[PDB]
């Protein structure tokens, strides 16, 4: 995460996952997720300064 | 004395001099303000400033 402006996009990711993609992640090597609407809503809210 | 005091009455009995006063205010204020704000967003690819 910033901090001067701060952005840890892991809760961001939290924030996505409460909109409804599915991601599945068993292991550190394997991870994927699919129907994610969280970057254009998300980034642009958050990112808006 | 009577006479002498005749005559300080004669410098006394003199009308006192009113005069008209005039002191007028005058105010003035001059403003220009002009302010621009530009903006530049797009949440498709995520980029807005």
């Amino acid at each position: 995460s910033g901090y001067g402006k701060d952005g840890n996009i892991g809760i961001k990711d939290e924030d996505g996952m409460n909109c409804g993609p599915i991601a599945g992640s068993c292991t550190f090597p394997t991870t994927g997720t699919s129907k994610s609407p969280s970057p254009f809503v998300d980034l642009g809210a958050k990112d808006a300064t | 004395r009577l006479d002498e005091l005749r005559r300080i009455v004669s410098q006394l009995d003199i009308p006192v001099r009113q005069v008209m006063i005039e002191a007028r205010i005058v105010e003035a204020n001059v403003g220009y303000d002009k302010s621009l704000g530009v903006r530049w967003g797009g949440a498709y690819h995520k980029g807005n400033w």
